[PDB]
RNA sequence: UCGCCUCCUAAAAGGUAACGGAGGCGCCCAAAGGUCCCCUCAGGCGGGACGGAAAUCCGCCGGAGAGCGCAAGGGUAGAAG
RNA sequence: UCCCCCGUGCCCAUAGCGGCGUGGAACCACCCGUUCCCAUUCCGAACACGGAAGUGAAACGCGCCAGCGCCGAUGGUACUGGGCGGGCGACCGCCUGGGAGAGUAGGUCGGUGCGGGGG
């Protein structure tokens, strides 16, 4: 499913595209954001 | 074979060749475009017995001081079958930062 | 160590009766020794926690070293397994680890296959390059009924420096290979 | 027997490799015209051949069908026809030896070679032996 | 030769029969069943005429 | 087998083939001369003398040349040969 | 310990732990363990290793076993199967040789019973 | 049948049609992405305990005929495997 | 200034493969060991480090060989811009310029830069 991660409640949604069974789950990605720059971001 | 060509990948300019024998190192700056050796230094045709490391710093030390006797500063290491390891070129004198 | 005897039985009779024999023209020219692989074939990978890597530790406590578990190249539907993966054991064996092997395997082993009128001498053919199978792996002097739970017959090929299969036939004679005549 | 055929007509135009020699036996029919040579015509000359000098010896059939000879069933225009009506159908162009008989004697080889030339759709000339050749 | 190992002590391998290989494995302390001196050997059949040469005759 | 040919010197293939001509080429690796012998021998030396058998080449200068009968290009439809060339022998 | 090809037995008697040696029965292995000299009911998982291979000179040495006896028993069977002697033929396919009826019995040497047959 | 992709028809730039020929897509992948470092394929020949004629292993010949998630081309090991 | 060797490129098989002999003063490699760095899903085989006891045996270099390969002209056909005709047709013919592919003669196991090391 179309799963966007978002900076550790924060915002900056970051879309991409998890592929649910195989694994998901607390997707963690170190990611560039608009404002604060490098967070986690785990999805949705 | 090693077919590793660890060449190729290298476009940007003054190329550092590098050659680990069992007695020497061979070093030398080739120019890409027009393929013309610069400057060169082997080891033991050069200086002290096969303490290969220490000596292998010690060519490198003579191939620095060898570019900047024609003011070359910015080079691109080589020698595809390198494994970057104890032949050593821990520099000065080359402002490539290696 | 350095000092294996069937090494010592080489560098010290084999080498100079090889050239004795044949004429050679060079120290290296004589057949050296430099492989010895142990294949484990083990298709073994079904349901009801089917692990079977306790034969990776009886090979490496044959041999004195750890066999690597080998993913399968290409994937056929006749026998079960697919995708790759599951198993198949090699282990291969240069310097003195294959000498002090071949000291185990070529006096203590074979004599004792559970009949062993000898090898198979036309199993070179062309290369050096001698290959030979064990139908019951527990031969061996370190693993007797109560280390396991099921057969597990290797085939080993032992790979020389010779050219042709005559060189290698002399080369392993005289290492201790018997043979069938 | 494969890949993917209901083939276009092409054009029968100029012939080169359309007609090189007579290789096999030694009598040949040799076409004078290009035209589409069926299997069916194929089948009916060498049955005319090896029935004419019967038991006799070799004809060699040097075409071959390879072209699927395409006939709509009497309709309108919707896609390719259904294909094969007779069959296949070896393109031949002028130049190109068809048949060639071996050993059998002449007087049956010009009286067989002429009756599949006559069931042929082709003018054709028919050729002895001691064509192009290549060896030392 | 990394980490995990058999790690081959030196091992001297008695047989029954006699004969002793220094060699070296696992475990240090070997003996075997048969080794060499099991080598050209005992019971060969007696053929068929021979045995049947020495069951009978007229 | 002799042979009567003389010597194209660059004269039009086509108008030599008008002419009845059979254009070729005598060459070996010491000589490279375009030539045209009159087919309506050439016929009647090659369908008797094949490519086994030397023929031997008279010119318009003396030249009595030694060759074996290399290669012919026949005329694809309308049978016919349409050109040769002459394996000149060497000593 | 092992004693022959590689048949070993453990924590059972001797003589009778000798019988799971293909080519020693129960007689042979009466016999010869007091025939080398050995109490013939000593449990083999207390078994002397001087006590076994001065058992094993008697097995091995004497007489022929699996391998060299069970080759020459399939070798006497293929000798058997010649050009056609009777007990050779019927080892050839499988019946029996020595006086057996086969009219309804020998599920020993046929099967699997193939119940192919049948009138009506 | 209606959109998209691959050839071909397409006439050696491109584009080009028909209810012309022949196939596919409506996804997938947190490693099938990035980078660093290694390694070479399929096949055939032999030789090897169960082992298929192709499991796994060894040795030669193997320059791409293997692989690249998927159709088809283009490409490609001096890697995109 | 020339051959010898080492790297490094260019043209990309006219230099490749397979042969057939030679090389070891150096160079280069194999080697001798794994303590040292780092090593291999196992293996110092590879990679790496230490060494220099021995050897050119492989590998590589350098020569001869045409067997395979590769290149391959002169011609001449094919094909064809352009023109002009014949052919109810399938298609063909002539002139004008181009002009192959295969084939044949043959050519061919390098050529060449750059920096080192050596008589
Ligand atoms: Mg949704
Ligand atoms: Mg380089
Ligand atoms: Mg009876
Ligand atoms: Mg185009
Ligand atoms: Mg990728
Ligand atoms: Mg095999
Ligand atoms: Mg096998
Ligand atoms: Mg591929
Ligand atoms: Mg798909
Ligand atoms: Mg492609
Ligand atoms: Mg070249
Ligand atoms: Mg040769
Ligand atoms: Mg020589
Ligand atoms: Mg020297
Ligand atoms: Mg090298
Ligand atoms: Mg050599
Ligand atoms: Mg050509
Ligand atoms: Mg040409
Ligand atoms: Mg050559
Ligand atoms: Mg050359």
């Amino acid at each position: 499913l179309l799963l966007e991660c978002t900076e550790c409640k924060r915002r900056n949604y970051a879309t991409e595209k998890n592929k649910r069974n195989t694994p998901n789950k607390l997707e963690l990605r170190k990611y560039c954001p608009w404002c604060r720059k490098h967070t986690v971001h785990r999805e949705v | 074979k090693f077919r590793v060509r660890n060449r190729i990948k290298r476009t940007g300019r003054l190329r550092l060749s590098v050659f680990r024998s069992l007695k020497h190192i061979y070093a030398q700056i080739i120019d890409d475009e027009k393929g013309v050796t610069l400057v060169s230094a082997s080891s033991l045709a050069l200086k002290l017995k096969g303490n290969k490391t220490e000596v292998a710093r010690q060519v490198g030390r003579a191939l620095a001081e060898k570019a900047l006797a024609l003011g070359i500063k910015q080079v691109a290491f080589d020698r595809g079958p390198y494994k970057y390891h104890g032949r050593v070129k821990a520099l000065a004198e080359g402002a490539r930062e290696g | 160590p350095l000092d294996v005897a069937l090494k010592r039985k080489y560098y010290e009779e084999v080498r100079p009766e090889l050239i004795r024999r044949f004429g050679y023209q060079n120290v290296w020219e004589v057949p050296r020794l430099e492989k010895v692989v142990i294949n484990q074939g083990l298709g073994e990978a079904k349901e009801d926690a089917r692990i079977l890597e306790k034969a990776a530790q009886e090979l490496a406590l044959i041999t004195g070293q750890k066999p690597a578990v080998t993913r399968a190249k290409k994937s056929i539907s006749n026998f079960k397994l697919r995708k790759g993966m599951p198993i198949g054991l090699r282990v291969t064996l240069r310097r003195d680890r294959m000498w002090i092997f071949l000291e185990k395997l070529l006096n203590v082993a074979l004599p004792r296959i559970r009949d062993f009128r000898g090898l198979n001498p036309n199993s070179f053919d062309g290369r050096g390059n001698y290959n030979l199978g064990l139908r019951e792996q527990l031969i061996f002097p370190e693993i007797t009924y109560d280390m396991v739970d099921a057969l597990r017959g290797m085939d080993i090929a032992v790979v020389t420096t010779a050219e042709t299969d005559e060189e290698a036939r002399a080369l392993l004679e005289l290492l201790g290979f018997p043979f069938r005549k | 027997r494969m890949k993917y055929r209901k083939q276009q007509r092409g054009r029968l135009k100029g012939a080169t490799k359309g007609g090189d020699y007579v290789a096999f036996g030694d009598y040949g029919l040799v076409a004078l015209e290009p035209a589409w040579i069926t299997a069916q015509q194929i089948e009916a000359a060498r049955v005319a051949m090896v029935r004419h000098f019967r038991r006799g010896g070799k004809i060699f059939i040097r075409i071959f069908p390879d072209k699927p000879y395409t006939k709509k069933p009497l309709e309108v225009r919707m896609g390719k026809g259904k294909g094969n009506v007779e069959g296949y159908v070896a393109v031949v162009k002028p130049g190109r030896v068809m048949f060639e008989v071996a050993g059998v004697t002449e007087e049956q080889a010009m009286e067989a070679l002429r009756i599949a030339g006559h069931k042929l759709p082709i003018k054709t000339k028919i050729v002895r032996r001691d064509a192009y050749d290549e060896a030392q | 030769k990394e980490g995990i190992h058999p790690k081959l002590v030196p091992a001297r391998i008695i047989c029954g029969c006699g004969n002793v290989i220094e060699t070296y494995s696992t475990k240090p302390e070997i003996y075997v069943e048969v080794c060499s001196k099991c080598h050209p050997f005992y019971t060969g059949q007696q053929r068929f005429v021979d045995t049947e040469g020495r069951v009978e005759r007229f | 087998y002799r042979l009567k040919a003389y010597y194209r010197e660059g004269e039009k293939p086509s108008a030599l083939r008008r002419a009845g001509k059979l254009p070729g080429v005598m060459y070996n690796r010491h000589l490279n001369r375009k030539v045209y012998v009159d087919l309506v021998e050439f016929d009647k030396v090659f369908r008797q003398a094949s490519i086994h058998h030397v023929i031997v080449l008279e010119l318009p200068d003396g030249q009595s040349l030694p060759t074996l009968v290399r290669q012919v290009n026949l005329d694809k439809r309308r049978r016919r040969p349409e050109h040769v060339d002459f394996f000149v022998l060497s000593d | 310990a092992r004693i022959a090809g590689v048949e070993i037995p453990r924590n059972k008697r001797v003589d009778v732990a000798l019988t799971y040696i293909y080519g020693i029965g129960k007689a042979r292995a009466k016999e010869a363990l007091e025939k080398t000299g050995i109490n013939p009911a000593t449990r083999v998982k207390d078994l002397t290793e001087a006590e076994v291979v001065r058992l094993r000179e008697y097995v091995e040495n004497t007489w022929k076993l699996e391998g060299e006896l069970r080759a020459e028993v399939a070798a006497n069977i293929k000798r058997l199967m010649d050009i056609g002697c009777y007990r050779g033929l019927r080892h050839r396919r499988g019946l029996p040789v020595r006086g057996q009826r086969t009219r309804t019995n020998a599920r020993t040497r046929k099967g699997p019973r193939k119940t192919v047959a049948g009138k009506k």
